């Protein structure tokens, strides 16, 4: 009934957004992919080639293919340097490549296409060997894969050949991750209210199959999302449909009963996130439409709230530059960008109505539920946001927000 | 086959594959689709250029390195944090603006016109009996092409007939209509 | 509509025409969507020309 002026609306505001968005970006590629992705997230390597004003980063992309060949994407972004040269009066609507910014030579180009058996749910590389990579399957299984034991355009026999296959679920699921600190463990959360761990260092080159190391019960409800601790090796968290955030410990004894238990919201919670360079502070985002900050020294009471998301939240990632900054996304068109260190300030009167005063930044570039992004580690504050209506954009805020001069 | 006729029969699946997409159809609608009542108020000249060069009319160059982006940004103020009032705010603008418009191609007058949008060349209202292009939504979803037929400048819609048989006859709102014979401008001056 | 050598390839799709052999397998596929939109005319004769004529 509502869905002509709902989609009225959707055309109205990015148009708006289109417009006036030079004030807002120093950069943004808006790019259109074959098939949307749940899940995003830059490589850690970049090259600089020699006298040209654009790096080569490099980003892990899945598809959601409706019954057909899906794909593991390892595709090429070619950002540029701070020397770079190009406009800003507009997007473009004019040159094949993007929506206008950044060098001429911003362009995303597929390199490594890799069969893969239905949609890609979430694919994280491990972090000791950006070779490696996980992904998360609608089936029950979860695989691991080298992209370097494969060639760069796949074989049309369709034999999907991960370098291990990793079983112990019952269901599918969107949770994650691996242990920065210890290679090969990781951790895996699905729909069956178990969390189930796996170790990949210490398993055969003949066994192409490996069973999880450990299974968690503690949740109840339908499991949402997981996360190793960036410190400690042996910590992390989880949280869950119950609404319940439960902190884990590797070693206790009781895989069974968490080490922690906190009701954090009164809603679904879909996402949590550790903050990168304070081992004491983690953020969740929740049904609830409100980001709970907290503080691992006193799990009884909430550190913050974040509000104005109208709508479900499905993601949050503290920046890897700044520790006071963190972003997050939900079933809202928006992508929130908020700034801790702004938390009590008083703003002017009326501002209170575009949102708090930490609220640093808000982005009206997708016109569906931004699925998955995630931060570059190596350019500051450039983040790629994929959504529902594949579109894969690559974006930088403007300079003047983030520096008070 | 040939090998350049399998490649491009491969771009023309790949492209069949993005458009089988509703949402992806959606965004391809959002993202190049303007009726011509959209175009002026968008296409020309932005805000962007006339403000920058008001600022710096000794500025030489439109295009340059993102640094000095820094300083030209930040010698115009810090730009307002975009949310849902901005949304609203700007929406309800944009309903003011088209209103103007409208007034305009009853051969009216209309507001005291400080925007920096349609100097003088307003869209001209459409003839009947020309081709154009609109989006159609409802069982048969998308954009297609199709025939004018009538006009209602009361609620500034338009009664269209489509060149694609079994769709028939509809009403669409102006600003989802796009003429695809080349775009006529005309000065304010003869619109009052 | 009219198969294709690869003088012109042009595909009917949603009532649109656009002509697939200017792109090559690489491209990507924002250019595709922009040229169907266009509904893709006769010539291609230059792509909004970056010579710009505009002063200080």
């Amino acid at each position: 009934f509502d869905d002509a002026v709902e989609e009225r609306v959707i055309n109205e505001e990015y148009k708006i957004w289109k417009k006036n968005t030079p004030f807002l970006y120093d950069l943004v590629m808006t790019h259109a992919l074959e098939w949307p992705s749940l899940t995003a997230q830059w490589l850690p390597d970049v090259t600089r080639p020699e006298g040209k004003d654009f790096s080569i980063h490099r980003l892990v992309l899945g598809t959601h293919t409706s019954d057909e060949q899906n794909h593991l994407v390892i595709a090429s972004v070619q950002l540029p340097n701070d020397d770079a040269q190009f406009d800003a009066s507009h997007y473009d609507s004019e040159k094949g490549e993007f929506g206008g910014f950044g060098s001429v030579s911003g362009k995303i180009e597929i390199e490594i296409k890799i069969n893969h058996e239905g949609e890609v749910n979430r694919a994280r590389y491990m972090p000791q060997n950006p070779c490696i990579i996980a992904t998360k399957t609608p089936s029950s299984d979860v695989l691991v894969f080298d992209y370097t034991k494969h060639p760069s355009k796949p074989d049309p026999s369709g034999e999907c050949n991960p370098d291990l296959r990793l079983r112990g679920h019952q269901k599918e699921g969107y949770g994650l991750s691996w242990n920065p600190n210890l290679s090969g463990h990781l951790l895996s959360a699905s729909d069956d209210h178990t969390i189930c761990l796996w170790d990949i260092s210490a398993v055969p080159k003949e066994g192409k199959v490996v069973d999880a190391k450990t299974i968690f019960t503690g949740h109840t409800a339908v499991v949402e999302d997981v996360s190793w601790h960036l410190l400690h090796e042996s910590l992390f968290g989880s949280v869950a449909d119950d609404q319940k955030l439960m902190i884990w410990d590797t070693r206790s004894n009781n895989t069974s009963k968490p080490s922690h238990s906190v009701d954090a919201h009164t809603a679904e919670v879909n996402c949590l996130s550790f903050n990168p360079y304070s081992e004491f502070i983690l953020a969740t985002g929740s049904a609830d439409k409100t980001v709970a900050l907290w503080d691992l020294r006193n799990l009884k009471l909430k550190l913050h709230s974040f509000e104005s998301h109208k709508d479900e939240i499905f993601q949050v990632q503290w920046s890897p530059h700044n520790e006071t900054i963190l972003a997050s996304s939900g079933t809202d068109r928006r992508l929130n960008v908020w700034d801790l260190s702004k938390i009590g300030e008083e703003q002017s009167p009326e501002d209170a109505e575009d949102g708090p005063p930490e609220l640093l930044f808000i982005h009206g570039g997708h016109t569906a539920k931004i699925s998955d992004f995630s931060w570059n580690p190596n350019e500051p504050w450039v983040i790629c946001s994929v959504s529902e209506d594949n579109i894969m954009q690559v974006w930088q805020m403007a300079e003047n927000i983030y520096n008070d001069e | 086959s040939t090998p350049d006729k399998k490649a491009s029969q491969k771009i023309g699946f790949r492209l069949r594959n993005l458009l089988k997409l509703p949402k992806a159809h959606k965004w391809c609608i959002y993202e190049w689709f303007y009726s011509n009542i959209d175009k002026p108020l968008f296409e020309g000249d932005n805000d962007f250029c006339v403000c920058l060069k008001e600022s710096f009319p000794n500025l030489k160059t439109r295009k340059l390195t993102r640094v000095e982006w820094g300083k030209i940004r930040r010698l115009m103020g810090k730009p307002r944090r975009c949310s849902s009032a901005f949304f609203e705010e700007e929406r309800s603008a944009l309903k003011q603006k088209r209103q103007k418009i409208r007034l305009l191609q009853q051969r009216k007058v209309a507001d005291v016109s400080q925007f920096k949008d349609l100097p003088d060349e307003i869209p001209l209202p459409l003839v009947i009996g020309t081709k154009v292009t609109a989006r159609l939504r409802g069982v048969h979803d998308g954009l297609f092409t199709g025939q004018i037929d009538a006009v209602d400048t009361l609620n500034a819609t338009y009664r269209v007939t489509f060149d694609r048989t079994g769709l028939g006859t509809h009403t669409i709102p102006d600003y989802e209509v796009l003429s695809n014979e080349p775009h006529e401008t005309m000065p304010i001056a003869a619109f009052g | 509509l009219a198969e294709g050598r690869s003088n012109t390839y042009v595909i009917k799709l949603f009532d649109r025409s656009v002509d697939l052999a200017q792109f090559s397998e690489n491209t990507p596929l924002y250019p595709i969507c922009r040229a169907w939109m266009r509904n893709s005319p006769s010539v291609r004769e230059r792509e909004c020309s970056p010579s710009s004529p505009l002063p200080p």
